[PDB]
């Protein structure tokens, strides 16, 4: 009742993968984050270098400039950032 | 070419003297010719009784031969028709009267004609039971549940001997008439019309057997086919999800990061 | 001549998707984010002897180039600022050799002025 | 005061003799047109041991459909009979067979008018028995050959039987033979595919460790 000619199916599914797309993707996709890498290097060291460390392994913001580990934390979840998470990322530093 | 049995020795001959005369009664020697056995007899015989033992064995090796009005002048030829294996050691002067010193030459020659008698029954069963075996061809084959053999047409070719021969029995029984001047033949073709019928309900076997197992093969073909077709719709249905979900993740990561390298290197004010 | 091993590749097909999941997730610009969140960039300066360029706000109201080589302690700024707000600027990076101090009291000087 | 005979005990020796006894050229035409090859005048007229034996067991096989080897076989009982002792020695043989194939011979000739078939007649044959034992077989295949039309419906209405067993056989052979085939090139293109896709990722991997 089913599989009026699966010769065809199958013929479709080959047909469907190409390798060189792929491969072709996997250089540019390798030389982006190199781009990104290496562009945002000097830079990134730079805002390192501030204090302003970040935790995105569970969705907070951490502070530690205050030689302790008791300042508050600022989520990224449920939040507007419109001239609102900068208010608390100004008001947290000194 | 000698015969390899020790036939002059004398204790040989007093042995099988009795154990002969045991035989020779039993199959009736002394009643279907007047002559009787003895054991005295046997010991020492006269020619007439001994043409009359070789032609009664001999009878029973070859019932049409027709003999000689003196069987002494062919018993050398028969032997050599028959392909005696112990010719050579049985010379032609002694036939001339077998009684004398020389009787044990004939006494074994006797004897090997009992032995060959008594190994024909042997075969002549072989071949009644290669004709029960014949007897085999055509209810030995019906009988296998199925057959295993090369050529499904090769029980054909057992199922044609089979009634192939039917027709030898038919038309052999018909000539007999033919030659009694007798033309009815009425009685041998309804016995083959009764026989054919065991055929045709027998055969009938064979069509509404295949026909069965050609309805099994149908069904069963059907559902393998379905069974082997929802493997296929499996391994068609997630391999398509698999390459568009990275399909869209190849896209997805193109479209990021080269928003990404023109804010990068973006420097205006705007 | 293949068939019924599919779970062998079904294996290779979950496990590939993924490790393409783990070696791409999506690495964040870190820079084109912190820059969204302060309103505050860094570029290159306009005159390449003085290196770095900081632009302040989402438009160019704000900046000032800093040499950021050695001690750096270079005047510039869009809205103008007196000595007194200049000086206490240059003894931060001077007496208290401290960037992160330099930069918050900075950008209050400038968006108020 | 004398009395008569019968002679004519020996009409039943001529009815013994009822079928006709054929010419040579005209017996040996017919001979050959049944498909005894080996069947010739000058072979028949002095006829020879060791070819009568080999002529004999043409003309046995077709009129009765069995094989000599068979029957060779047939003597020859594989187990059951003297089988703990050899008794040393393969003698009887041929000799017990050379018998079997007089009384296969004296049987069939009984059935045909003839009964006092003997071993001259296979291992010293002579011209005048040699054409009257042919002669009668010649009568019976013309006998068979000619009310072989008594049977024909009985050929065809097994012709019509043994149609329907080779049609549904021929039926189950092709549906057989054509799944496994169409089962196979099904996979085929699937099995090219499978070793694309092992391919395919094993490349991949390259750029990603």
């Amino acid at each position: 009742n089913l599989l009026d000619n699966p010769v065809e199916f199958l013929k479709e599914v080959r047909e469907s993968f190409d390798i060189q797309q792929d491969v072709d993707a996997m250089k540019r996709i390798r030389h982006d984050l190199d781009v990104i890498k290496e562009e945002s290097e000097a830079r990134l060291k730079l805002y390192r270098s501030l204090g302003v460390i970040l935790d995105l392994e569970n969705d907070q913001v951490l502070i530690n400039r205050k030689n302790d580990g008791n300042i508050d934390i600022l989520p990224l979840d449920n939040n507007l950032s419109d001239f609102y998470k900068t208010k608390y990322i100004w008001e947290r530093l000194g | 070419a000698r015969d390899p049995r020790p036939l002059r020795d004398k204790n040989f001959q007093s042995a099988i003297q009795e154990e002969i005369y045991d035989y020779l009664k039993k199959n009736k020697f002394d009643i279907e010719t007047n002559h009787p056995i003895s054991i005295k007899f046997l010991k020492q015989p006269t020619q007439k009784g001994f043409i009359i033992i070789f032609k009664w064995l001999y009878l029973r090796l070859d019932p049409g031969y027709g003999f000689t009005k003196s069987i002494e002048n062919e018993i050398y030829q028969i032997l050599k028709n028959l392909r005696y294996p112990f010719l050579e050691s049985i010379n032609k002067s002694q036939i001339s009267a077998v009684g004398g010193s020389n009787w044990h030459k004939f006494l074994g020659m006797l004897h090997w004609m009992v032995r060959t008698n008594i190994k024909l029954d042997m075969c002549l069963n072989k071949v009644d039971r290669s004709l029960i075996n014949q007897n085999t061809q055509e209810i030995t084959i019906l009988s296998q549940p199925l057959k295993t053999l090369d050529e499904q047409d090769q029980r054909q070719e057992r199922y044609e001997l089979m009634v192939e021969k039917l027709l030898i029995d038919y038309f052999t029984e018909s000539y007999k008439s033919f030659l009694k001047l007798e033309d009815n033949y009425e009685p041998s073709m309804q016995e083959l019309k009764l026989g054919f019928e065991k055929f045709v309900h027998i055969i009938n076997t064979d069509v509404t057997s295949t026909e069965l197992k050609l309805e099994e093969l149908k069904v069963d073909l059907n559902r393998k086919r379905y069974k082997l077709h929802q493997q296929v719709i499996h391994v068609i249905d997630i391999t398509s999800k698999f390459k568009i979900n990275i399909q869209s993740s190849l896209e997805n990561s193109e479209n990021e990061l080269g928003n990404v390298i023109e804010e990068l290197r973006n420097l205006e004010f705007e | 001549a293949s068939i019924d091993a599919f779970s062998d590749l079904e294996r290779r097909m979950d496990g590939f998707q993924k490790d393409v999941a783990q070696v791409l997730a999506r690495q964040q610009n870190h820079v084109a984010l912190y820059e969204r969140l302060l309103q505050l960039r860094v570029l290159p300066g306009a005159s390449d002897v003085h290196d770095v360029r900081f632009v302040f706000g989402d438009d160019s109201r704000c900046w000032i180039e800093v040499a950021m080589h050695g001690d750096h302690v270079i005047g510039n700024s869009h809205p103008a600022l007196d000595p007194k707000s200049r000086a206490t600027l240059e003894h931060v990076l001077t007496v208290q050799g401290d960037l992160a101090a330099f930069l918050v009291v900075a950008r209050d000087m400038l968006l108020a002025s | 005061i004398p009395s008569p005979v019968r002679e004519k005990l020996n009409r039943l020796s001529r009815n013994q003799d009822v079928f006709p006894i054929l010419d040579l050229q005209e017996l040996v035409i017919c001979l050959q047109s049944c498909d005894f090859a080996l069947a010739t005048q000058e072979n028949i007229s002095r006829p020879t041991s060791d070819y009568m034996v080999t002529l004999y067991k043409q003309i046995i096989e077709n009129f009765m459909g069995i094989s000599v080897e068979s029957l060779l076989n047939s003597s020859n009982q594989e187990t059951g009979d003297g089988h703990l002792q050899e008794e040393n020695e393969n003698i009887y043989l041929d000799t017990l067979n050379v018998l079997v194939l007089n009384k296969i011979c004296f049987k069939f000739f009984e059935n045909i008018g003839v009964q006092d078939f003997n071993m001259t007649d296979l291992y010293k044959p002579e011209a005048q028995r040699t054409q009257r034992l042919l002669s009668a077989v010649v009568n019976y295949a013309r006998f068979r050959e000619e009310r072989m039309f008594d049977c024909n419906s009985f050929i065809l209405q097994m012709e019509s039987l043994l149609g329907q067993i080779n049609k549904l056989n021929d039926e189950i052979k092709q549906l057989q033979k054509d799944f496994e085939v169409e089962v196979k090139e099904i996979e085929a293109a699937y099995s090219l595919l499978s070793g694309h896709i092992n391919k395919y990722m094993n490349e991949m991997l390259e750029y990603m460790q």
